[PDB]
RNA sequence: AUAGCUGGAUCAGCCAUUUUGGCUGAUCAUUAGCUUCUUAGAGGGACUAUUGGCAUAAAGCCAAUGGAAGUUUGAGGCAAUAACAGGUCUGUGAUGCCCUUAGAUGUUCUGGGCCGCACGCGCGCUACACUGACGGAGCCAACGAGUUAUCCUUGGCCGGAAGGUCUGGGUAAUCUUGUUAAACUCCGUCGUGCUGGGGAUAGAGCAUUGCAAUUAUUGCUCUUCAACGAGGAAUUCCUAGUAAGCGCAAGUCAUCAGCUUGCGUUGAAUACGUCCCUGCCCUUUGUACACACCGCCC
């Protein structure tokens, strides 16, 4: 009727849907999901233990909203100010080693597909999954 | 009515021919002041104070400006916090909420009374020319009352919230509440009392 | 034979400052009086149709103490696009 | 076919409103007015709707295509587009009297709802890091 | 959120550090010189222990487990690249500096570089900056 | 009793060393007479109400 | 010194005197009690999950909570 | 059915407009349906340099700019017409490109 | 059709549906028609017009409607006569004079130094946190730049994104690029203690740039984590999209910004004055000064 992922919060979807992704058994979190900082501009380590799940299922929303993205583009997106000590800060790219694995896990799930003349796109399966969950959160109230 | 978009039934008019604050601090009523009805501008509502109007290209466009807007402007100080109006209005919105919870009055009339009472009345200005250090007592214009009061509250809140668990919004709310009913305990009122006393002594 | 040259004779010669500067330089190299040479060129350009001319000779004219002599005469613009 | 296009801007930003026949549909870039990025500035973009009234704002479909500037510029541009879409729609397909009825209120209370702000960034001069402020000198 | 009336032993000690009484796990054993912020989390996950609870409630069995993983991380499927020291001079293996061994090896290596008379060693002897840091206007008093 | 409300009727000019204060003439509300010359630091315009606690001073000028 | 762990005294003190003051937040909890502040955040959450306290403008940093009447 | 594209890159607006007028005149002399000359954005080369040849004096800078304007066209000229038009429309200060791709 | 808008062939799926579809869209020289958002040549558009005010009622200003503008509409470029013993002989195959030349101050090569510190002075960056710091998420611009031997780089492959291998685009409003940037926003954690604030200093090793990196190139995985617990006499810049904070591009480039030249986002406090300090312009006035008060003289 009037429902789309264009007006829905998808961050809260991941926390509830982590169980469903485990039921599907296609996330395949790598062994280094506890040591890596997900970017050099980061300082200590990720805090939330579901960081890989949240990043994956939110990059899916990012790819939905976008036309087509690549690994390097996603690294630039997931950056920030880097504390360079006494020198003034600047912008540094993210961690390609975790961006590529996150996208590849999404492709194995099925929400993503490789687009022609582009890095990656979002499948109809991912489009329908995102729309259905967006409808659930938009319609559950009252 | 209802359309395809949800449009939640919370942001209705709920005004009575006004615009109101962000659906809680309220506006309209009478407000009013004793001697700043010409220098304090409380007319139509301002749902959020983050307005980008031009109020400095002329001399008295600052006078024809909202008191809360000038409070945000005088709060966006301490240059490490310069140019953050979103942070300033978030602090002000928080300060309005705690004021409304702490005191029965809505957080507009109390602020008007606070700045009205906080503004200095007699000031010992320097004569000048150096060496003489004589100084003389003079009066204060209503525009100077607004800016002096707003500055006094902002520095008072900032200094008293610089290092303590109490947040800036709570400190500003407490300062405004104390400065409203002449408590002689707030930093702004204490400074204005000292300024009036020294002006009287130097007179 | 990919490049060829055509030698045009002249399109006026009393208003092009480079030609007059060369003539003044050659006269100074010959050894005529600086004022007389600066005059001669200024009369030449004025007859050629100049509205206002300025000749400035700077350096060691007669002694070690170098100086600059200016013989500006006429209408001169020190401004933007007009200048 | 009731279709009309409008434009609005706040300097470096711009916004296009594709007003069309319908009801509601005040979405911006595919998302409604309730989900602008700055949560603390949503009432500013909702201001043109409530200045006139939801009763007189019905009967239009406004789609915005903002681009450029910052977040404050984006919300200013979309509110400008949503404020001029209704005026042009009610000028082209409704009586000019009602258009003026909307306009008088929309000008009586507005933060330059249809007047572009002419303020611009001053160019920077050599000798300092800002347009007007120059670096300090030792003097000794 | 958890059971409040439990047994506690306040102050606890492990590996040359008098850890405070009631602090969270990471803030508790970060006092020991040699462990890291990412090192704290990875050993906490590898030792099969919680993170929200305070370190005081830790029992002897978990203390023994944390000692074993701290002393021998290599034997528990951890590549040597994590450790700061690898392929040492005398033995030829990798280990971690957590106890007084860090100061002992630092002094021994300092004596070794004094013996071999390197430029970095001479700078260390003169108490100057070993790397290319300007000493023209800094390093005062 | 000590609270006096005065209304400015005209402005005279800048006085003092730096011009930081201005000499003005004020008139009370309940009393039409008694035009009082005063010195005010900040900018002052018409239709303003001045709150005063000491009025029997009759300041002439600021040096 | 601010308390680090609840000792069966602070819990009953807050559960009894939480409606004493009109404004409830981390700062006022550290003021009235001797709470560190992390426990103040957890106490605000543990009192807001029930009907003991009422949310007003809780978001970002400041936790704005008030007495039921 | 051949297609052409003249770069028409030049540094002077007056000379570019004159040669463009000549080109469109030759175009409408044969009625090849053409395309309107698309004015590509004027690419500007801007540099800054210090006035003084040494380090003494107040820090003053000079900014120099050079403007380049570019156009384009589309034709359907055969071999005889294209060789005639190329021999005719040659003008100073303008670079012309020929392609048939 | 070196950019978008729409239909057209063109396929993916439901909440409703076989008039009940919206919406998201994939491809696109398979095709057509338009330049309103992009492009710039010509253009219209400000004269403080107008009623009201003041000034010997002529030369302007104040507030206001209309407008994009009224401070010269903002900001720059060019900028008079005369002068400096102002800087540059090390920008110049620009230069007079002097010096030097085979055992060379000419040229070339190696290494070192220019960075060397008991100290003093300036231009600057980072902080001295709760408005904080850190972690999961969403994402908002402008000025520019890039290869014929050899730059800007897209897509694919394993892992300590430091990086590497293969394949393709761009000599360019098409590729980079839609510079999806930072600051920013939601939630959570650390809870005021020189603390997970501040990362100076040092220990070990991992790649890239380069004859090659030692006196650590640069960045990187780790550990220690100090002075700073918000600065005296003094002094600097600044009047509106200005100050200030934040980031980006370019110059110098084999590599290296804490610098400069420009741009953009957020965005103010105070004045609408004065000669009080510090200088400048004009007139009168005094002078025993005239390289002229940093004078002259006793
Ligand atoms: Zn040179």
């Amino acid at each position: 009727a009037g429902v789309s992922v264009k007006d829905v919060d998808a961050q809260k979807f991941i926390t509830a849907y982590a169980a469903f992704l485990k039921r599907s058994g296609k996330m395949t979190t790598p062994q280094w999901i506890d040591i890596v900082k997900t970017g050099t501009h980061k300082e200590l380590a990720p805090y939330d233990p579901d960081w890989y799940y949240v990043r994956a299922a939110a990059i899916a929303r990012h790819i939905y909203l976008r036309k087509q993205v690549g690994v390097g583009r996603l690294c630039k997106v997931y950056g920030g100010s880097v504390n360079r000590g006494m020198r003034p800060s600047h912008h540094r790219d993210g961690s390609g080693s975790v961006q590529r694995k996150v996208v590849q896990s999404l492709e194995k799930i099925g929400v993503l597909e490789k687009s022609d003349n582009g890095g990656r796109r979002i499948s109809q399966q991912g489009q329908r999954d995102l729309d259905r969950i967006a409808y659930s959160l938009l319609e559950e109230e009252s | 009515m209802a359309t395809s978009s949800l449009t939640p039934g919370v942001s209705l008019d709920e005004n009575g021919s006004i615009k109101l604050f962000n659906k809680f601090p309220f506006e309209g009523v009478e407000v009013k002041d004793i001697s700043l009805v010409d220098y304090i501008t409380i007319g139509n509502g301002q749902p959020l104070p983050h307005t980008a109007g031009r109020f400095q290209t002329k001399r008295f466009r600052k006078a024809r400006c909202f008191i809360v807007e000038r409070l945000t402007n005088s709060l966006m100080m301490n240059g490490r916090n310069n140019g953050k109006k979103l942070l300033a209005t978030r602090i002000v919105k928080h300060a309005f909420e705690i004021i409304a919870l702490l005191t029965d009055q809505n957080p507009l009339q109390v602020l008007v009374d606070a700045v009205a009472a906080c503004g200095p009345r007699e000031d010992s200005t320097r004569i000048g020319s150096a060496g003489t250090v004589r100084r003389q007592a003079v009066d204060v214009s209503p525009l100077r009352r607004v800016n002096q009061a707003l500055a006094l509250i902002t520095i008072g809140a900032r200094e008293a919230a610089f290092r303590n668990v109490k947040s800036i919004s709570e400190c500003l709310a407490e300062e405004i509440i104390n400065a409203a009913k002449g408590s002689s305990n707030s930093y702004a009122i204490k400074k204005k009392d000292e300024l009036e006393r020294v002006a009287k002594s130097n007179r | 034979n990919t490049v060829e040259l055509y030698a045009e004779k002249v399109q006026n010669r009393g208003l092009c400052a480079v030609a007059q500067c060369e003539s003044l330089r050659y006269k100074l190299l010959a050894g005529l009086a600086v004022r007389r040479a600066a005059y001669g060129v200024l009369r030449y350009v004025m007859e050629a149709g100049a509205k206002g001319c300025e000749v400035v000779i700077s350096g060691k004219l007669r002694a070690a103490r170098a100086k600059s002599m200016k013989f500006a005469d006429g209408f001169m613009i020190h401004s933007g696009q007009p200048a | 076919m009731q279709s009309v296009q409008c434009f609005g801007k706040k300097g470096n930003a711009t916004a296009v409103a594709h007003c069309k026949v319908g009801k509601g549909l005040i979405k911006v870039n595919g998302a409604p007015l309730s989900l602008v990025q700055p949560e603390i500035l949503r009432m500013k973009v909702y201001e043109p709707i409530l200045v006139a009234g939801a009763d007189k704002f019905a009967g239009v479909d406004i789609r915005v295509r903002v681009s450029g500037g910052g977040h404050v510029s984006q919300i200013y541009a979309i509110r400008q587009a949503i404020s001029k879409a209704i005026v042009a729609y009610y000028q082209k397909f409704v009586d000019e009297h009602s258009k003026a009825e909307l306009k008088k209120a929309l000008i009586t209370y507005d933060r330059t709802l249809l007047v572009a702000d002419p303020r611009r960034m001053e160019p920077k001069k050599f000798g300092g890091h800002g347009a007007r402020a120059r670096q300090q000198k030792s003097y000794r | 959120s958890l059971v409040v009336p439990d047994n506690f032993q306040h102050i606890l000690r492990l590996l040359n550090t008098n850890v405070d009484g009631k602090v969270k796990v990471m803030f508790a054993m970060t006092q020991i010189k040699g462990v890291g912020r990412r090192y704290a989390n990875i050993v906490c996950k590898k030792a099969d222990i919680d993170m929200s609870k305070r370190a005081g409630e830790l029992t002897t069995e978990e203390l023994e487990r944390i000692v074993t993983i701290i002393q021998n991380p290599s034997q528990f499927k951890i590549p040597s690249w994590f450790l700061n020291r690898q392929k040492d001079i005398n033995d030829g293996k990798s280990f971690q500096l957590l106890a007084n061994n860090v100061d002992s090896k630092l002094r021994e290596d300092l004596e070794r570089l004094k013996k071999i008379q390197t430029h970095r060693g001479l700078r260390h002897a003169l108490d100057l900056r070993v790397r290319g840091q300007h000493t023209k206007t800094t390093g005062r008093r | 009793v000590p609270v006096k409300l005065a209304k400015v009727i005209k402005v005279l000019g800048r006085t003092g060393s730096r011009g930081g204060v201005t000499q003005v003439r004020v008139e009370f509300m309940d009393d039409t007479s008694r035009s009082i010359i005063r010195n005010v630091k900040g900018p002052v315009r018409e239709d303003d109400i001045l709150v005063l606690l000491e009025s029997e001073r009759e300041a002439r000028r600021l040096r | 010194q601010h308390a680090t762990v609840f000792d069966k005294s602070i819990i009953d003190r807050i559960n009894k005197e939480v409606p004493a003051f009109k404004f409830i937040s981390v700062s006022v909890l550290v003021d009235r009690m001797k709470i560190n502040g992390s426990l103040a955040r957890i106490a605000i959450r543990d009192l807001a999950e029930r009907g003991v306290i009422q949310k007003v403008d809780q978001h970002s940093k400041q936790a704005i909570y008030t007495r039921v009447p | 059915v051949h297609r052409i594209r003249i770069t028409l890159t030049s540094r002077n607006v007056r000379n570019l407009e004159k040669v463009c007028s000549d080109l469109v005149n030759r175009a409408k002399d044969k009625q090849l349906r053409v395309k309107g000359p698309v004015r590509l954005p004027t690419k500007i080369l801007k540099i800054t340099t210090r006035k003084t040849p040494n380090g003494e004096g107040s820090k003053t800078w000079e900014t120099y700019e050079m403007r380049i304007h570019k156009r384009l066209i589309d034709l359907h000229s055969p071999s005889e017409i294209v060789k005639q038009i190329t021999s005719i429309h040659i003008e100073p200060g303008v670079e012309v490109e020929v392609t048939i791709a």
